């Protein structure tokens, strides 16, 4: 089928550099013209930067202009990105998407890749800090409890939390990671009804493999 | 390098109607305008070209209208594997460039956000920061309005919030935000408020 496998994001520090590349395969990657685009979450879409079926041309967004290069192996089916003096900004995830070939001269992406991301942060890798969320006996909405795992500042993304796995008040609610100034902070709670608390236990399973493991409540 | 406008960033929508999402190119950009839908995965498709072009596989469901810097999508029948976001882009002249997005949400009734406070605890204290967390619990639509009161006082810049995005059952959102201080911040104040303006009552809560 049409494909595109994106490899080598990863942590980079500002200064630094980084290579992805793009595996084609379903497609005579020798007729079409490769592109990379961005989504820097926050920010959208951006067009980073084209080669041409066998690159004799190519286009830079003014903003990766003179650090990045785009390149490819036709017999190796390979698109590649080589990226220098890495920004903060250029923490993206990376699509490679091919053009399109058919409108004369209209630029569009009819397939692509499922993303490498790359994040620039001088942050060093760090397993989080876990701190229990607590209810209050036959808690906060008369009938029903509420408690929480705090998973706060950890580096990279991501934390994976669990809890319950079973039936029945399984209401768990990871809210989306928040960057503090540096580092990364989530919360799980679920919501099970006040006659659970003090008659049984939940514990709340973090873990992060830039190391830490930590199950707790 | 048009600047590309979606004027709407999320339509409250219902399955089985009729979406019209639209984009305006600063320049024309004489009918190279394409369209895309990103899954709520990431993962991004290509719908339309050329305007109205339809790309193989993509249902007749989708239609692309346009005049020159006015462009449209429009879903005749919404179907539940059409919630996602929906961007533009003109692919004339370098750099090409995208909207912003028109991203899909589920129409349903008013729901209000049963709201818990959650006080830090030992550990962190012992480390110094207070986290105190307010959560605002399965409500529709998504906008609520916390504000955190330290002693009456009016918090401006230490909360940050998260949002649950719609839930793939029953359709509503969760949020929390989280007031980080210090431990001498902490404790030079003793009453901590969350104070929540939701169209669940014309009431806040706390």
């Amino acid at each position: 089928d049409v494909q595109l496998v994106e490899s080598g994001g990863g942590l980079v520090q500002p200064g630094g550099s980084r290579k992805l590349s793009c595996a084609a395969s379903g497609f005579t990657f020798s007729n079409f013209g490769m592109h990379w685009v961005r989504q820097a979450p926050e920010k959208g879409l951006e067009w980073v930067a084209y080669i041409s079926s066998g690159g004799s041309s190519i286009n830079y967004a003014d903003t990766v202009k003179g650090r990045f290069t785009i390149s490819r192996d036709n017999p190796k089916n390979t698109l590649f990105l080589q990226m220098t003096s890495l920004r903060s900004e250029d923490t993206a995830i990376y699509y490679c998407t091919r053009g399109g070939t058919g409108t004369r001269s209209l630029y569009y992406f009819d397939y692509w890749g499922q993303g490498a991301t790359l994040i620039v942060s001088s942050a060093s890798t760090k397993g989080p800090s876990v701190f229990p969320l607590a209810p209050s006996s036959k808690s906060t909405s008369g009938g029903t409890a509420a408690l929480g795992c705090l998973v706060k500042d950890y580096f990279p993304e991501p934390v994976t939390v669990s809890w319950n796995s079973g039936a029945l008040t399984s209401g768990v609610h990871t809210f989306p990671a928040v960057l503090q100034s540096g580092l990364y902070s989530l919360s799980s709670v679920v919501t099970v009804p006040s006659s659970s608390l003090g008659t049984q236990t939940y514990i709340c399973n973090v873990n992060h493999k830039p190391s830490n493991t930590k199950v707790d409540k | 390098d048009i600047q590309m406008t979606q004027i709407t960033s999320s339509l409250s929508v219902s399955l089985g109607d009729r979406v019209i999402i639209s984009c305006r190119a600063s320049q024309d950009i004489g009918n190279f305008l394409n369209w895309y839908q990103q899954k709520p995965d990431g993962s991004l498709k290509l719908l339309i070209y050329y305007t109205s072009r339809l790309q193989s596989g993509v249902p007749s469901r989708f239609s692309g209208w346009g005049s020159g810097t006015d462009y449209s999508l429009t879903i005749s029948n919404l179907e539940e594997e059409d919630i996602a976001t929906f961007f533009c882009q003109q692919g004339k002249t370098l750099p090409y460039t995208f909207g912003g997005g028109t991203k899909l949400e589920i129409k349903r009734t008013v729901a209000a956000p049963s709201v818990f406070i959650f006080p830090p605890s030992d550990e962190q204290l012992k480390s110094g920061t207070a986290s105190v967390v307010c959560l605002l619990n399965n409500f529709y639509p998504r906008e609520a309005k916390v504000q955190w009161k330290v002693d009456n006082a009016l918090q401006s810049g230490n909360s940050q919030e998260s949002v649950t995005e719609q839930d793939s059952k029953d359709s509503t959102y969760s949020l929390s935000s989280t007031l980080t201080l210090s431990k001498a911040d902490y404790e030079k104040h003793k009453v901590y408020a969350c104070e929540v303006t939701h169209q669940g009552l014309s009431s806040p809560v706390t």
